[PDB]
């Protein structure tokens, strides 16, 4: 029962609350699983060698697929600003980190194709990325003595690019695992 | 639908194949300047597996 400013009397009403649970199989199969399959490929770019000439293809494809699926989700949910779907947040964060991976990939490809005729390797770069980081990353370079200076520096640039890829392969895997668990695990616990 | 289930199964397999192809490409572009081949890799992948798969590395050298 309640009073309305229209009228001086009390007007009763009966309000029915329909608590309805969605059966998630259809949208599971059609949205969630494809999104997870695409998410499985987000870090693969950092294990592709720079000589394959296909890093850009892979990372761009992942970015565009994630964007398309975000757009598909947007057409289903209401355009309300009070709550954000967890699927939407996950897709947006994955898109952000895939964009970051594309930027890093461009940088790594640029580093790979450097030669003495165009670039000079600083001593600090040589020290760090040929002695320290490879040791911390458990990768051991063979001890090879190339006599040709131009062909040896080109191989050092190619190895520096591999190390930078491996660093970000580790960080993105940690972020991918921590982010996914840090987003979906707590809700599933109550 | 069974067609949908089959398509989903094939999509999972193709994702598996993408991961495996990335790994294969990583292996293919390896050289002595950057990687050293462990003797177990040598044995397994150059003698045992090829014999099982009927490949017979020519090994002329």
């Amino acid at each position: 029962t309640r009073k309305y400013e229209c009228c001086a009397e009390i007007y009763p009403d009966i309000t029915y609350a329909f608590v309805i649970r969605r059966l998630p199989l259809f949208y599971t199969i059609n949205l969630i699983i494809p999104c997870l399959l695409i998410s499985c490929l987000t870090v693969l770019v950092f294990y592709l060698p720079s000589e394959c000439g296909e890093k850009i293809t892979l990372c761009i494809s992942v970015l565009l697929s994630l964007t398309v699926f975000l757009l598909l989700i947007t057409e289903i949910i209401p355009s309300t600003s009070l709550v954000i779907p967890l699927i939407g947040e996950y897709l947006l964060f994955t898109m952000i980190f895939v964009t970051l991976s594309i930027v890093i990939t461009v940088f790594v490809l640029n580093v790979h194709h450097r030669s003495p005729r165009t670039h000079t390797m600083p001593t600090w770069v040589r020290r760090v990325f040929l002695d320290i980081v490879p040791r911390l990353l458990l990768m051991k370079r063979p001890s090879v003595v190339d006599t040709d200076f131009e062909r040896s520096v080109k191989e050092d640039w190619k190895y520096v690019a591999m190390v930078i890829d491996r660093i970000f392969l580790w960080m993105f895997i940690i972020v991918c695992l921590l982010g996914t668990v840090g987003l979906f695990l707590p809700p599933w616990l109550a | 639908p069974l067609v949908g289930k089959y398509l989903m199964f094939t999509m999972v397999l193709v994702t598996f194949s993408i991961v495996t192809s990335v790994c294969v490409l990583n292996v293919h572009h390896r050289s002595p300047t950057t990687h050293t081949m462990a003797p177990w890799v040598k044995v397994v992948f150059l003698e045992k597996l090829p014999a099982l798969l009927f490949m017979q590395q020519p090994r002329h050298h």
